[PDB]
């Protein structure tokens, strides 16, 4: 039940850096790859996201790409950087500009190859692959681009695999230039029509729990980042552990997504808490549903769920989840839709995260993350109404045509979002 | 808070208990086909009755009894009565009553020919369920016109010997029929409402003439358009029980409690635990409560005698408020509780 | 004697089938490798246990048995479980990876690359059958291979072996037991494309598991495992006269013959008593009597609906234990002065009765008592078909958006197959309310 | 209430109980057809996926 993960990008390969260190200390890996846990329950599943080397060390089946090599030195200076695959780190040396043309047709295209490479590489020593997961950012140029030129050469090679990406969205209030509007809207038409599977991770979100919730009064990208690993580590629980759940990541598209486009998710996580005290269960689920702990800058209560996974980890009573989740349900039943039945998925693990009883993540299928796309297409449209810092894009071979489809695109992506915030 | 579901919107009751329900503050209507309610007020004919007791975590409540119609048709009530061995054919307070097709078209005949060979009234009545709101009733001394009647509607129909002999109200020498409203709730207690009502003829009652049909038929929509006099005994052709049992009291020298509802309360009683078996749900999945309206006729020697069960019944005006607030205490808010009495309970 | 073969399609399937075989185990004195001390005729026989398991030279009793799952993590359990000695590997077969909850992925897709194989081993069981009578298929309506693969297979068989018997054990979906979103999509394929090919089947809600656990055996939370004890009991009830000494029942084509008599009309609900909680210190054993009135008790219904809002075509009462038939006609006489049990018009108001002395097997260390009685009633009631409206409607509501529907359009499966399936099950529909109304 | 077929051995016994009396497959080729059709709209949708990715 194998997945290869893929880093792209700064974003992504921080995130993603994270990512491996949360999961292997849940699996009891050590920086250098040895196992010294003390479950078995560590290891059932441990060759969803690792390869058992020689010596009986475990390695990621991770792939980091870049355009620059900064990022990934980073990386392998880092805490848990020996035990990624040497051979793994696939990198340029240009650097992407922060500008998706840079990164999907010139300088992207020359190192894409190479990383398709490794992908085969890793692939091939799968007993049977499930599929993808992609960490990017989408206002950038490597992640962005790159990442999205990279799913599209994945789904030619494995036309049949599941590709599901963590994808951080840009917000004017945590930026690095004027263009990831740009960068943004180029990507989100590439996710649209091949991704399954996408957890849209909004930079305002982030933001906004570091300073109102956390209490960080000048959140950095590692707090934010904080979150996010948090988040990965607990939507990946059921594929990572044991439980009657016996479900992988088609599975999860299967019952998650009703219409193939509408497959952006709002994921969410709790406790959040800026800690000793115990959460009971109803706070817990509370919590969970709670706008404040969701991570795409959406209020729920502005559409409706279409579908709703949750999953909670630790020592808990499960009779009193069920009673709560069933209360969250029957006290605001005008937010899930009425034409799926059942659509509110509960999953339990006993294995709680690093440093807590008990935890929740909250993954949503809502028709409010129209508010998500609404928001990058009018900071778009803003500039693109005057052609402004086009150039920089004209002049890596680009046509003004693609922007004004890729707007049209996304539109079109809001209005069917609409039309099911409506159905009946 | 407590949710329900409201799919009956020509039920002047359940709009007034469900506009009672809201007002607490502790109840929330959802949409028609919102399947997380813990209160169904149901539609009244194909309710879902197979769709209640499955939604994990939630108590479910409807206010209608799946197979409680074998009471609440003519022709099923004239059969269930019959066959069923605590009521028995020998059964004293339901009129000789006969099921036709166009079956028991011959047994009818045996003895309509009994009693007018005895010289003995003669007099029926034929009647349908299908024959709703105030007309295809037939009353007659001939059992000729009694047939080739029904067979021109076309429907099951049932032939019942017309009491001859009424209790007449004075002055005005008039018919009436007494509605009651019966409430049973969840554990199939069995709540008779305090107040009932007669629904009055304004017109003489005329023992040669059945073909006017005036002063022969009490339903207040009859009153209200054909009859002369419509309201000038009381208001709206409807005297209710306390003026009903000071009448009694000045005129016979009696109560409406000894001369009249002891007998009622008997037949209620017999009907809704002949049925029990058929319909409880204790032990079941779901929970039901129903209101039903008896209609009674009253002879001259005060004599109660069983008309119809009416399971979706109306109430009158002036006790709206009251009965529709005995609902949610005695049959909602026991089984939704939120943070004297006006039934008498039979046993 | 003459043959059954057992075959369990998915994960609702083999663990289910896991638990009858070790309960068969027990019942007939086989020990996990298969020895059976008891059976003194070594290497053969055509005792009545012989229906269910065959005999090697070295005296092992192996089940015949055939376990089908498309992914392997279930069934590689059974490999090195407590009974992993009873089945040879032929018997155990897994392909890579599920059909992930879609229909049409295991019937299509996934089923079209195995079909071949799996009918290649039964042909292996069929063939040390001196009479084969037919197959006993076990599977869930809601998993992609329980719905998807089950009904090609049933399909094959009929072709393969035409004249032979085809039971079905089906688990219905209920959210309480981890249920997946589009289950009432994969049970109205499966019901549409096995229906003609099925004699007989009985339903199983898990709804109804669930809450005798939570009720009758005190479990707050039950797991597969205390659902499928429970089930196996029921099972093993129903397929006992199959395998011991008895005049009721004792072929496959008797079933049908006693339980069928309109022939898309197949479907008897089970009721059990009594349930039991081993844990209770303190039990007062219930007579005859009592059980049988249990029988008509919506609690102890393998699905919930009201039998007296529906009429009866046949009614079978298979009694376990310390039970006399004189004792079971006082206690019928009694319940039909009480209860309504109204049969059809073309149909003869009775019971048949069957009773076997030895008392039903409790697995050691499990949830169920040891009772002095039991009784499993097989009623082939209109009243079934509430589950149908219910699944009908979760379908009709999900269809009108075409909500999930790209999922199997892109397996393949074409879109009017879903109306069609569902057109099939209106039809089942108005054939239980002309056999089980009366007008109002 | 009669009772009738009353059979007995050592294990148990069965009878019957009477309150009240009363008043095409598809072919192998078929089946395959209808796999293999499945399959060429699989192919169909994965050729037009392929050309896509082409363009
Ligand atoms: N009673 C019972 N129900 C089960 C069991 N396992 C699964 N189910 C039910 O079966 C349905 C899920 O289908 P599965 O049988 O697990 O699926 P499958 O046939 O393996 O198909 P895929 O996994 O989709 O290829 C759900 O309704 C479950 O509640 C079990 O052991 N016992
Ligand atoms: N057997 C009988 N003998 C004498 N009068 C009778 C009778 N049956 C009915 N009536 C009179 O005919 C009227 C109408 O009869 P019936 O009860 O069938 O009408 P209905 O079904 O409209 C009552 P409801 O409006 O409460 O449902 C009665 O109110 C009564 O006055
Ligand atoms: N959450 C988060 N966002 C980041 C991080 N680094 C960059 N970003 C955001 O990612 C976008 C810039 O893309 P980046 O990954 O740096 O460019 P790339 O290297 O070309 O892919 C902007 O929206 C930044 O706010 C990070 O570590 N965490
Ligand atoms: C790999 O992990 C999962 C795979 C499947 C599901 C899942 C989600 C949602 C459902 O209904 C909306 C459902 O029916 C089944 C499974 C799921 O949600 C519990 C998973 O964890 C997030
Ligand atoms: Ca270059
Ligand atoms: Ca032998
Ligand atoms: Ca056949
Ligand atoms: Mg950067
Ligand atoms: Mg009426
Ligand atoms: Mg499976």
């Amino acid at each position: 039940r194998e997945i290869v993960h893929i880093q792209a990008g700064q974003c992504g390969n921080q995130i993603g850096a994270k990512f491996w260190e949360v999961i292997s200390d849940e699996h009891g890996i050590d920086p250098t790859g040895s196992y010294h846990g003390d479950s078995d329950l560590q290891l059932e599943r441990i060759n969803v996201y690792y390869n058992e080397a020689t010596g009986n060390k475990y390695v990621p089946r991770a792939i980091l790409v870049d355009l620059e090599p900064g990022t990934m030195d980073s990386v392998r200076s880092g805490p848990f950087g020996q035990i990624f695959r040497p051979d793994n780190f696939v990198f340029g040396q240009s650097g992407a500009g922060n500008n998706w043309a840079k990164g999907h047709y010139t300088e992207g295209a020359e190192l894409v190859d190479s990383v398709l490479d490794v992908v085969r590489k890793e692939s091939e020593s799968c007993d049977c692959l499930q599929g993808f997961q992609l960490t990017h950012s989408l206002g950038g140029g490597t992640g962005s681009g790159m990442g999205t030129l990279l799913i599209s050469k994945i789904r030619e090679e494995y036309p049949d695999r599941i590709m599901n990406t963590f994808s951080v969205m840009p917000s004017p209030k945590v930026s690095d230039t004027v263009v990831e509007p740009y960068n943004a809207t180029l990507s989100v038409h590439q996710l649209v029509e091949n991704t399954d599977e996408t957890y849209c991770i909004d930079n305002e979100a982030l933001y906004d729990i570091c300073f109102r919730t956390l209490k960080l009064t000048t959140p950095t990208y590692g707090d934010l980042n904080h979150l996010v690993s948090a988040t990965m580590s607990g939507v990946t629980t059921c594929l990572r552990f044991p439980g009657q759940l016996n479900a992988d990541l088609r599975k999860l598209a299967v019952n998650m997504v009703p219409f193939p486009r509408l497959h952006f998710f709002m994921p969410g996580f709790a406790p959040l808490t800026s800690q000793y005290r115990a959460l009971t269960v109803p706070e817990l689920t509370q919590q969970m549903f709670d706008s404040k702990n969701m991570m795409a800058a959406c209020d729920p209560r502005h559409g409706r769920y279409l579908t709703v996974a949750a999953i909670f980890r630790g020592r808990m009573s499960m009779k009193e989840v069920d009673e709560q989740m069933l209360n969250v349900q029957n006290k605001n039943s005008s937010y899930f839709v009425e034409w799926i039945p059942n659509n509110v998925k509960t999953a339990v693990c006993d294995i709680p995260p690093r440093g807590l009883k008990m935890s929740a993540t909250f993954i949503g299928n809502s028709t409010a993350i129209q508010e998500l796309f609404k928001r990058i297409s009018e900071q778009f449209t803003a500039m693109f109404r005057r052609k402004a810092f086009l150039h920089w894009y004209t002049g890596e071979g680009m046509d003004e045509m693609e922007f004004t489809e890729a707007e049209s695109n996304m539109n079109d992506l809001v209005s069917e979002y609409q039309q099911y915030q409506d159905a009946t | 808070m407590y949710t329900f579901v409201v799919r009956d919107e020509n039920s002047s009751v359940y709009a007034e208990v469900s506009r009672l329900l809201l007002a607490t503050g502790q109840w929330k209507r959802l949409r028609k086909d919102n399947p997380r309610f813990n209160l169904m007020l149901g539609e009244r004919n194909r309710l879902p009755f197979g769709r209640l007791g499955h939604e994990p975590g939630l108590v479910q409540l409807v206010n209608y009894y799946r197979g409680a119609d074998k009471l609440c048709r003519k022709a099923s009530l004239v059969k269930l009565i019959k066959t069923s061995p605590e009521l028995s054919e020998s059964c004293t307070w339901f009129p000789e009553s006969y099921v036709i097709y166009p079956d028991e078209r011959e047994v009818f005949l045996a003895a309509y020919n009994r009693r007018r060979e005895g010289r003995e009234g003669n007099v029926w009545i034929a009647k349908s369920s299908a024959g709703a709101k105030g007309e295809g009733i037939l009353i007659s001394s001939e059992a000729s016109e009694l047939l080739d009647f029904i067979d021109e509607q076309g429907q099951v129909h049932v032939i019942q010997k017309y009491l001859e002999k009424p209790l007449l109200l004075e002055p005005g020498h008039r018919k009436f029929d007494i509605r009651s409203w019966v409430l049973v709730d969840h554990l199939y207690n069995i709540y008779l409402y305090r107040e009932g009502v007669l629904r009055t003829s304004s017109e003489p009652y005329n023992s040669a003439n059945f073909q006017d049909k005036t002063c022969h038929l009490t339903n207040h929509c009859i009153q209200k358009e054909y009859s002369k006099n419509y309201g000038r005994y009381e208001e709206g052709n409807e005297m209710f029980f306390e003026e009903f049992n000071q009448y009694l009291m000045d005129a016979l020298n009696t109560t409406l409690e000894n001369s009249i509802l002891l007998q009622i309360k008997h037949i209620i009683r017999s009907c809704l635990m002949c049925i029990e078996p058929a319909i409880s749900t204790k032990h079941l999945h779901y929970q039901s409560f129903q209101l039903f309206g008896f209609d009674f006729m009253v002879d001259e020697e005060l004599k109660v005698w069983l008309i119809e069960v009416n399971g979706a019944p109306a109430c009158a005006q002036k006790l709206y408020a009251e009965l529709c607030q005995g609902i949610v205490d005695v049959a909602i808010s026991s089984v939704f509780p939120l943070a004297t009495s006006i039934f008498i309970k039979l046993h | 004697m003459r043959e059954c073969i057992s075959i369990h399609v998915g994960q609702a399937g083999v663990q289910i089938g896991n638990a009858c075989w070790e309960l068969y185990c027990l019942e007939h004195g086989i020990q996990p490798d298969g020895q059976m001390p008891s059976d003194k005729t070594i290497g053969g026989g055509d005792d009545s246990f012989n229906t269910f398991f065959s005999e090697t030279g070295a005296g092992k009793h192996v089940p015949r048995a055939v376990f089908v799952d498309l992914e392997p993590t279930v069934i590689d359990e059974v490999r090195t479980g407590t009974y992993r000695q009873l089945f040879h590997p032929e018997q155990l077969i897994t392909g890579k990876e599920d059909a992930a909850n879609n229909y049409a992925r295991g019937h299509y897709t996934i089923g079209k690359e195995i079909i071949d194989l799996v009918l290649d081993r039964i042909r292996k069981l069929a063939d040390q059958c001196t009479g084969l009578q037919g197959f006993l298929v076990f599977h869930s309506f809601g998993g992609g291979t329980g719905s998807g693969f089950t009904s090609l297979l049933m399909e094959r068989l009929s072709v393969d072996y035409g004249k032979k018997s085809k039971l079905e054990f089906s688990i219905y979906p209920a959210p309480q037991v981890s249920t997946a979103v589009v289950e009432p999509y994969n049970s109205i394929l499966t019901t549409h494309t096995t229906l003609e090919h099925s004699d007989c089947a009985f339903m199983v809600d898990n709804e109804a598991i669930y809450d005798i656990c939570r009720r009758n055996l005190d479990i707050e939370r039950p797991t597969y495992t205390n659902l499928n004890r429970l089930i196996s009991q029921i099972v093993s009830s129903i397929t006992a006269s199959l395998r011991f000494d008895g005049a009721l029942n004792v072929d496959l084509t008797e079933f049908q013959t006693n339980l069928v008599p309109y022939p898309r009309i197949h479907f008897p609900l089970a009721t059990y008593a009594p349930v039991i909680s081993a844990e209770k210190a303190y039990h007062e054993q219930l007579s005859v009597a009592e059980i049988t009135n249990a029988c008509f008790e919506p609690a102890n219904q393998m699905v919930k609906c009201d039998p007296r809002h529906g009429k009866y075509m046949a009614c079978c009462l298979l009694y376990r234990g310390d039970v006399v038939p004189k004792d079971v006609n006082a206690a019928i006489a009694t319940i039909k002065t009480k209860r309504s049990i109204q049969f059809v018009d073309w149909c003869p108001t009775g019971f048949k009765v069957g009773i076997n002395y030895q008392p039903p097997t409790v697995v050691p260390g499990g949830d169920l008592a040891k009772v002095q009685r039991a009784v499993c009633m097989l009623s082939n009631t209109t009243a079934i078909a509430e589950a149908w409206a219910r699944l009908d409607h979760k379908f009709d509501l999900m269809y009108a958006k075409r909500a999930f529907v790209h999922w199997y359009v892109g397996e393949g499966m074409e879109e009017g197959e879903f109306s069609e399936a569902r057109e099939d099950m209106a039809a089942l529909e108005k054939d239980y309310e002309e056999v089980g109304v009366d007008s109002v | 209430m009669e009772v009738i077929e009353l059979n007995k051995c050592t294990s148990g016994q069965s009878f019957e109980v009477i309150l009240k009396p009363p008043s095409r497959d598809p072919s192998l080729e078929e089946i395959q057809k209808k796999l293999e059709a499945a399959e060429e709209r699989r192919k169909y949708q994965e050729a037009e996926l392929l050309k896509h990715l082409a363009e």
